[PDB]
């Protein structure tokens, strides 16, 4: 489980970056087809506008919590590497370290 | 009728649509055109615009459905209100296409990886009969290399194996030596 | 008057390429010292431009073409054959039409009703281009142009440049000179196309002819149609998303088309003209739609708007009356003969994109 | 132009009707004014003033700005009717019917449009503003050609274009200015100065 919810963790911020387009953001739809086959082009902007910013700030979020995520894989990835280095290479007199 | 502006009789009509997942009953002037496949096109069904590739399908739609959304709420599926035929339609992008380059000042030549794609449905996953020939000679050739990662051409894969710059990914890397050019292979660990 | 020319070799258009020529500026801002991402309607680089020259054989080459979203008009030339252009949508006197035609000081701008006549020429001397023209508005002459027709020998000298547009009623001319010494060929090359000329012509333009001088003068009893070494190439504009580098004095230094090869489209999406070694992710640019499908269903019957709008009587507010609409076709053209309708508000659909819209229970309170 | 009254609200970007489709159409990014006024007693005589012509028939809508003067025979049926009125084939214009006696919808409006540009061009047209007197070196606000900005003003070279008013800089802020009386190049502090501790 470990490992399991890291790829539990990562397979359900895409599908919710999926899910995420399929919201109005304050606009009539969340269809740009719509949008643009109902509107015209001075009306339809105002629309366009808060669908671009919705899924915009929905990106940067995304990217953030990656980021957070890649920040922490890192800190145990390293952990792994001393890991590597002080009990596989060698004999660690650290205890609990290993084992 | 000597009556002010004000107060002079005015007849109002007022008109309230619905525009439903439902068969068109009332229909603008626009007149139809000729349906093209397997085309980049901007498509207009039933007053729905909208931009992709048609392809033939059978998703199998309910007798009274015009268009089939999919989880993204885009329009997955459409219904030709004419033959009554189940198109498809796949959006014209192909985001997923990767350039791999030396530096500006090393050379302008490129190549190309096409990710999770079999090398043989390249031409119909990019639409190259719609590019630029500069285009077109990216997307088949001689230099076609498979890998785990989609494939690549425009590198020629050698059976050598070499610490790597450019890394393509899969085991995979590519380097650009000696006239020149760039050579793909797998990774020396 | 006019004289339909005999003798006179077929046309016949090769074919050359646009390699890094026509960028021009699409809008007016005035940006200094930046990359700038600008979708317009550009001419592609290494685009099929076909050519037309006018050799004494004895040929002449000023045919009929199509004016789509602008064109790219590259004329080389020695003594300026080249002397006019013809735009216009029918180019009769049932259609008005746009004339660019410059004598040796100054340009002539006319948007008239000519009656050109078939296969028209400017008779050049040491004119026969139109018949008749009349009830018209616009008319420009303050522009200045180089004109002579002299030192009728050598290689070419001189490479003009324009682009024309025909946007929002306003007739847009870009333009570019630059002195050039080819061999029947247009040179490679980087150019930028500064504005020039902006008409109010408001007109429908889809089909141009260009204009080119003749030369009978004194010594040719025979009419001797004598010309001169002239070529002109065009190439046609399409939607196209370039990137653009403006210096410090508002000037596209440099272009990429982004659309050319993957090269420029992965130098395209990095936001630099340099780009080092690695493998890039890149945003789509390749591939942009052509045609347009339009399919509705088959139902050709007119509404009853003779019954809806125009009747005897009407219910009153307090009893109002509904009506279903239904297997009707709903144009609204057809009330302009009778009836000029105060008030119309739409509300959650435009009235412009009315045309456009397939509705299913339209209901109609009166 | 001259319209009806009833087609005086079809002069707005976005709108339809007969005027907005076959005879003026405004393009969807205007940036302008409409001004439409009550011209009866002028535009209008006893008997009828059939001097104002519309377009009725067309076979496509206008697009933004452009003028169709042209008079041939609109088809409207099957047959090509050689280009002579009867059945099925109709004239375009047809003329207005302005009356004194006429309603308000019926009466005859008098139409005019201007469109502005503002661009980094010398100024053509201004408002009717008078001007003062430059001061330098001080927190002010000016308002140079319809730039209203707030800073301090230094003379300096930057060299501008001979056709350019105001010169910007990498974050689209004014950098400089030209003097629109006495031609000279000024330049645009901002009058604060964060980065005091
Ligand atoms: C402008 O001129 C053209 C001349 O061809 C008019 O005719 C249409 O041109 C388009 C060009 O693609 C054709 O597809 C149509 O079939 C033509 N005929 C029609 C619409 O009856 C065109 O109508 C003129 N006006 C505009 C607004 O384009
Ligand atoms: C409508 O027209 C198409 C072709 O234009 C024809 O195939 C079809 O049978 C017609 N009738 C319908 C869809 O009811
Ligand atoms: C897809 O690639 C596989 C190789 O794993 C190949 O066997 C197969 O024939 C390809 N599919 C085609 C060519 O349709
Ligand atoms: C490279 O290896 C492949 C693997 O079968 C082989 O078919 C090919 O002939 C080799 N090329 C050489 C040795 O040049
Ligand atoms: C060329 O002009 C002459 C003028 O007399 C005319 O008779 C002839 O019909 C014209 N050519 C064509 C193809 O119409
Ligand atoms: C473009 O034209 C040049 C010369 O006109 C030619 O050398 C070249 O092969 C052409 N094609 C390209 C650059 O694809
Ligand atoms: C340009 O178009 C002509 C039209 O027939 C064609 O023959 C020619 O091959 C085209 N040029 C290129 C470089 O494709
Ligand atoms: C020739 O140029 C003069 C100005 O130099 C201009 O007034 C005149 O209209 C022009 N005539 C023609 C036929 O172009
Ligand atoms: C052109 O203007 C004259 C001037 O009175 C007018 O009589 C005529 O009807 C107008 N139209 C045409 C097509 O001649
Ligand atoms: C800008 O234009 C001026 C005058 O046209 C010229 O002297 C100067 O060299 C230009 N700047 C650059 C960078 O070319
Ligand atoms: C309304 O319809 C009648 C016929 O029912 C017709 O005579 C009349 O011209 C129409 N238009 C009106 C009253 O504006
Ligand atoms: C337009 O209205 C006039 C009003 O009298 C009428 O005579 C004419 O027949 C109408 N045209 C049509 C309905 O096509
Ligand atoms: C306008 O007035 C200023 C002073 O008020 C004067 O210096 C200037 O010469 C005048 N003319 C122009 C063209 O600025």
């Amino acid at each position: 489980g470990k490992l399991q919810d890291v790829v539990n963790q990562n397979a359900q911020a895409l599908n919710t970056l999926v899910k995420q387009l399929s919201s109005n953001f304050g606009a009539i739809s969340s269809v740009l087809n719509d949008i643009l086959s109902r509107l015209d082009k001075v009306e339809a902007e105002v629309q366009i506008d808060r669908l671009i910013t919705g899924r915009l700030q929905s990106l940067q979020t995304y990217v953030t919590q990656q980021l957070i995520r890649a920040a922490e894989i890192r800190a145990s990835a390293n952990l792994a590497a001393t890991k590597m280095s002080e009990c596989v290479l060698g004999q660690s007199k650290r205890v609990d370290f290993c084992g | 009728p000597t009556n002010g502006v004000g107060y002079q009789p005015y007849r109002v009509v007022v008109l309230s649509f619905e525009l439903l997942n439902a068969p068109a009953t009332v229909c603008g002037p626009k007149k139809s055109t000729n349906l093209i496949k397997n085309k980049c096109v901007n498509f207009n069904f039933n007053g729905l615009t909208g931009t992709g590739v048609l392809t033939e399908s059978n998703k199998k739609f309910l007798p009274f459905q015009q268009f089939g959304r999919d989880i993204a709420d885009t329009t997955d599926a459409v219904r030709d209100p004419q033959t009554l035929e189940i198109l498809d339609i796949t959006p014209c992008s192909f985001g997923g296409v990767s350039v791999i380059t030396p530096g500006t000042n090393a050379s302008n030549q490129v190549a190309v990886l096409y990710q999770d794609v079999n090398c043989t449905e390249v031409p119909v996953a990019i639409h190259a009969d719609q590019l630029t020939p500069t285009w077109r000679v990216y997307s088949t050739g001689s230099n076609v290399f498979q890998t785990r990662a989609g494939c690549l051409i425009g590198a020629e894969h050698v059976n050598n194996s070499y610490e790597c710059d450019i890394p393509i990914g899969a085991g995979i890397c590519a380097s650009y030596q000696t006239s020149q050019s760039i050579i793909a292979y797998t990774m020396s660990l | 008057q006019c004289v339909n020319l005999t003798g006179r070799a077929t046309i016949q258009p090769s074919f050359t390429n646009s390699s890094h020529r026509g960028v021009y500026y699409p809008d007016t801002i005035f940006r200094s010292n930046s990359l700038v991402l600008s979708q317009g309607y550009f001419l592609p680089f290494y685009s099929n431009i076909s050519w037309y020259y006018a050799l004494t054989e004895k040929r002449v080459d000023n045919p009929i073409l199509d004016f789509k979203d602008g064109i790219y008009f590259a004329a080389t030339e020695k003594s300026n054959i080249v002397r006019g252009w013809i735009f216009g949508t029918t180019l009769d006197n049932t259609s008005q039409s746009l004339l660019i035609v410059n004598n040796a000081t100054n340009v002539i701008i006319k948007v008239c009703n000519f009656q050109f006549c078939y296969d028209p020429y400017l008779s050049g001397y040491f004119f026969a281009v139109y018949s008749s023209y009349a009830n018209c508005t616009f008319e420009y002459v303050s522009k200045p142009f180089m004109l002579d027709i002299s030192g009728k020998s050598g290689l070419f000298d001189t490479l003009r440049e324009f682009v024309f547009r025909n946007v929002d009623g306003y007739f847009k001319i870009y333009s570019k000179y630059s002195p050039v010494n080819v061999n029947s060929n247009l040179p490679s090359g980087f150019s930028a196309l500064e504005p020039l000329v902006e008409l109010p012509a408001g007109i429908n333009i889809t089909r141009f002819r260009t204009l080119l001088t003749i030369h009978r003068g004194d010594p040719m009893p025979n009419n001797g149609w004598t010309v001169f070494s002239a070529a002109y190439y065009v190439g046609y504009l399409a939607p196209r998303t370039f990137m653009l580098k403006y210096n410090e004095n508002g000037t596209i230094t440099d272009a990429v088309d982004c659309s050319l090869d993957p090269l420029s489209e992965a130098k395209c999406t990095l936001k630099s003209f340099t780009v080092e070694k690695g493998i890039y992710q890149t945003s789509n640019f390749r591939v942009q739609p052509t045609d347009s499908i339009v399919r509705f269903p088959n139902i050709t019957n007119l509404c009853p708007f003779g019954e809806v709008f125009n009747a005897t009587t009407f219910a009153s507010v307090y009893a109002w009356n509904r009506k279903r609409i239904s297997n009707c076709v709903a144009d609204y053209s057809v009330l302009y003969n009778s009836t000029s309708f105060s008030t119309f508000k739409c509300y959650g659909v435009s009235p412009t994109k009315l045309n456009d819209l397939c509705f299913t229970n339209v209901y109609a309170d009166s | 132009f001259v319209v009806r009254g009833d087609e005086v609200r079809q002069i707005a970007p976005g709108q339809t009707g007969k005027i907005a489709d076959y005879n003026y159409k405004l393009p969807d990014d205007f940036t302008g004014c409409v001004i439409a006024w009550n011209s009866n007693n002028l535009d209008s005589k006893v008997g009828g003033n059939y001097n104002y012509l519309y377009r009725l028939f067309r076979k496509s809508n206008l697009k933004p700005f452009e003028r169709d003067i042209s008079t041939e025979i609109y088809q409207a049926g099957s047959t090509p009717c050689n280009g002579v009125e009867g059945f099925n084939c109709y004239f375009p214009l047809k003329s207005y019917g302005f009356h004194p006696t006429n309603g308000v919808g019926y009466q005859p409006y008098r139409v005019v449009v201007l469109s502005f540009e503002l661009l980094n061009a010398p100024a053509t047209v201004c408002g009717p503003k008078k001007s003062t007197n430059l001061i330098k070196n001080k927190c002010v606000n000016f308002n140079f050609n319809g730039l209203t900005g707030t800073g301090v003003l230094t003379e300096s070279n930057k060299k501008f274009l001979p056709f350019q008013q105001f010169g910007r800089d990498i974050a689209d802020t004014t950098d400089a200015v030209r003097d629109p009386q006495t031609l000279e190049i000024l330049d645009i502090t901002p009058c604060s100065f964060g980065g005091v501790s």
